């Protein structure tokens, strides 16, 4: 790992561009070179590659993974002086806050929010039960109602947690490991709803995030659910957008996991000092969140002086109150095989493969012990080895 | 010639100078498969240039060299995104012959297969677009033309690779060919055509018919139910005597090995009681499977795969004819001698199949220890006296055989 560079790894939906810019800022008064990398998987490459000395010496991404990188010792204690810390919202610094010690430098709270096209759907619905029969309307000119990516469980935990479905429960000041809500009536009713959707034909299963973001940006699917970094690309299409609550499923608000987008210092780093000095002096100051957000969207900024300027976005102001009636995500080690366990049962739910009681109830077991049920049946390792196979011409 | 400069002609070119600029461009990356980020945007800005000519519709006499510079481009992450539309997606499908919506120049359909297969394998928006845009059903058709077919072997070979990755890749898809277009009988006949009873496959027969078990091995693995009428149960039981034919062929340019395990992959999707077919004492199909699966035991990192799908379908063929049961067991569990060396140790059959009864994955478990356990005919005392208790105490408390 190169001493002298900074070496940035930020996920690819993100404003790796305009952190970039923010890079070309720092050689410029410094004289220090700044590389900004968006590898696929980031956030499994990074464990793989810091643990054994390397990786970027600031890694960027929600605030969730981040306790699992501190307790693996992956992360560099942040020393922020106290009059730095004013500058960023208090809850922001709770969300990065690790066995009492701050870990990475919060950048900006991220919640997902229904975006639709105005052209084709003026009123926005209020309920997830009016999707099907708008999507029977929406179906009759060629359009669908709904697409989003279904391949994370990011994206359909809104639904899951709405009735009551949670990650781990917070009791006593803390989170304890063993209390996990992914197969309870709730998280079944809203995966169910889900699979439901996508047996009655509107939405398919295997819907991607590119896909989804396809559909929605030429004007083909009414709704799509994405959070802030997706709207310079809506902005740059013919698309005519708002952003708006999600829906509400059983009369209940849906409940995204809120993230706070995060900077965090590689331990192996020899650069620790000159990475403090871009994140404080040059990232978190108006000028270098601004660079990111014009590229794409943050969010609401953990930066007091900057979120002022925002704030007033009908688009922030949506993406706030969907966060309102969300929840923070956990920062535990244990998020790691939560997320993996979940990730399994949506798609498998999705395809059919399980029902919606089997799939939430192997996820449970999995999320309970903080395990990962590293399993692919025989007949899926066949297909995957014969795509392997198969090369470009 | 660079990209920009290639970039350059067809902007602000004539017709001779556009062609010979792609002329070259093809020349010198007829085998570019690695791109320098260096003139990445050179490219995109290119293959913007090539997508609105083949979105608006290429002449004649331009198609070939229009379609080739595509598919080039199209082996770069980078400029995916520009050939990825829907009338890009519909412009090359009907230059492949294989729209839903001329006559048809040989070299323009195979260029557009390739380059179809090239967006469906590398992009999912792509995937996307080709399930609405129906190809598999034209696909279906020509490939189902069988002997009536004078396409060439490149035609029919990415036909195939292009229903590959289509029913791989998108599930509705597949469950498209599965049910509406009977892709099991349709691939069955040209399976049958494929073969011919030579006694070696030439190679271009050998690639089309591997092609044709894996796309079968995407619409059978997860969709044929437990009971079948005998429409179905006819068609598996004919579709499991080609796969016998294959079991007992051999392969050109040491294939041989490869069409075998796509042929026992696609066995172990069929209904169990359609397995009746590799026994019509006789034990010559049994003993191929046999040291096929002998062979497979080498494999480490893909045991799985490589030797539960043989080992099941040993199971349930001795499972049901009794002299198949006993051929294995004499092979596999020959009587012991002495008693004394443990079952898990050793080189022998028997003892790389019981340290398989203790395997990390579950799967393996199950398998091996079901194999050798109606070997022994589901005789408790029997199987521990060949397997040892330790080794057999999993399947044995699976099975609620312990009182
Ligand atoms: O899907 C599980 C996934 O959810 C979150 O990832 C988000 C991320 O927070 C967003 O900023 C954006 O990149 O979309 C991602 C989903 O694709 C968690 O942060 C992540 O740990 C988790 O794996």
């Amino acid at each position: 790992i190169e001493e002298g560079k900074l070496v940035i790894w930020i996920n690819g939906d993100k404003g790796y561009n305009g952190l970039a810019e923010v890079g070309k800022k720092f050689e410029k008064d410094t004289g220090i070179k700044v590389t900004v990398e968006h590898p696929d998987k980031l956030e499994e490459k990074f464990p793989q590659v810091a643990a054994t000395g390397d990786g970027p010496d600031i890694i960027f991404w929600a605030h969730d993974r981040f306790g699992g990188y501190a307790q693996s010792g992956l992360l560099a204690e942040i020393t922020p002086a106290a009059a730095f810390q004013d500058k960023l919202y208090p809850f922001t610094w709770d969300a990065v806050r690790y066995n009492g010690k701050l870990i990475a430098y919060p950048i900006a709270v991220e919640a997902l929010s229904l975006i639709y096209n105005k052209d084709l759907l003026p009123n926005p619905p209020k309920t997830w039960e009016e999707i099907p029969a708008l999507d029977k309307e929406l179906k009759a000119k060629g359009k669908s109602a709904l697409m989003f990516n279904l391949q994370e469980p990011y994206f359909t935990w809104p639904l899951i947690a709405a009735d009551g479905g949670y990650a781990f429960k917070y009791a006593a000041g803390k989170y304890d490991i063993k209390d996990v809500g992914v197969d309870n009536a709730g998280a079944k009713a809203g995966l169910t709803f889900l699979v439901d959707l996508i047996k009655n034909k509107h939405m398919n299963a295997d819907t991607d995030y590119s896909i989804a973001e396809h559909a929605f940006n030429h004007g083909e699917t009414a709704m799509t659910i994405n959070g802030p970094w997706a709207w310079s690309n809506i902005d740059t299409s013919a698309v005519n957008y708002g952003v708006t609550v999600l829906p509400t499923f059983k009369g209940q608000p849906s409940k995204p996991f809120v993230g706070v987008l995060s900077a965090g210092i590689n331990a192996a780093s020899p650069n620790k000092e000159l990475a403090k000095e871009f994140l404080e002096n040059y990232l978190l100051t108006d000028e270098g969140l601004e660079a990111v957000n014009k590229d794409k969207p943050l969010g609401a900024v953990a930066l007091k002086s900057y979120e002022e300027e925002l704030a007033k976005d009908p688009r922030i102001a949506a993406t706030m109150e969907n966060a309102q009636k969300g929840e923070i995500m956990p920062n535990i080690p244990q998020m790691s095989a939560f997320w993996y366990a979940v990730r399994t049962a949506v798609i498998n739910a999705a395809s059919g493969r399980q029902t919606v009681d089997e799939a939430l109830k192997d996820a449970q077991t999995a999320a309970a012990h903080n395990v990962k049920f590293v399993f692919d049946a025989v007949t899926d390792i066949i297909i995957k080895e014969n795509l392997k196979d198969c090369g470009l011409f | 010639m660079e990209p920009r400069a290639v970039a350059d002609a067809l902007e602000t070119g004539e017709e001779d100078v556009v062609m010979e600029a792609l002329r070259a461009y093809n020349r010198e990356n007829s085998q570019s498969f690695t791109f320098d980020d260096a003139q990445q945007e050179d490219r995109k800005r290119l293959a913007k240039l090539l997508v609105s000519v083949l979105e608006q519709g290429l002449p004649p006499s331009r198609r070939v060299i229009w379609l080739q510079s595509i598919r080039i481009l199209s082996r770069d992450r980078s400029c995916l995104d520009s050939f990825t539309s829907r009338r890009s997606l519909q412009a090359l499908a009907c230059y492949a012959g294989i729209s839903a919506s001329e006559p048809l120049n040989m070299d323009v359909v195979l260029e557009s297969l390739k380059c179809l297969c090239n967006l469906v394998l590398s992009s999912p928006v792509a995937q996307a677009l080709a399930a609405e845009a129906g190809l598999v059903v034209r696909l279906a058709e020509r490939v189902g033309l069988c002997r009536q077919s004078s396409f060439p072997h490149d035609v029919q070979f990415f036909d195939l690779r292009l229903l590959f990755l289509l029913t791989a890749l998108r599930t509705d898809v597949r469950q498209q060919l599965f049910q509406e277009l009977q892709g099991v009988r349709l691939l069955t006949r040209a399976l049958e055509l494929t073969l011919g009873h030579p006694e070696l496959l030439p190679p271009q027969e050998t690639e089309r018919a591997m092609e044709i078990l894996k796309v079968l091995f995407n619409i059978t693995f997860d969709s044929i139910k437990r009971e079948v009428d005998e429409e179905d149960a006819a068609l598996y039981r004919h579709l499991g005597t080609l796969l016998r034919h294959c079991v007992m062929l051999a392969a050109a340019g040491d294939r041989t090995e490869e069409l075998h395990g796509h042929a026992v992959n696609l066995l172990g999707n069929l209904p169990v009681k359609c397995l009746d077919v590799l026994l019509t004492v006789n034990m010559d199909v049994i003993r191929v499977l046999l040291s096929f699966m002998e062979k497979r035991l080498h494999q480490t990192h893909r045991l799985k795969e490589s030797v539960a799908p043989v080992l099941s379908v040993l199971t349930e063929c001795a499972r049901m004819h009794r002299p198949a049961r006993k051929f294995l067991k004499a092979q596999v569990l020959p009587p012991l001698r002495d008693v004394r060396t443990r079952p898990e140790v050793g080189e022998l059959l028997r003892n790389k199949l019981v340290r398989l009864m203790t395997h990390l994955d579950t799967d393996v478990k199950r398998v091996a220890a079901e194999f050798l356990f109606v070997l022994c005919s589901e005789s408790v005392p029997r199987f521990i006296k060949y397997t040892g208790y330790g080794n057999a105490a999993g399947l044995l408390a699976a099975r609620g055989l312990m009182a």
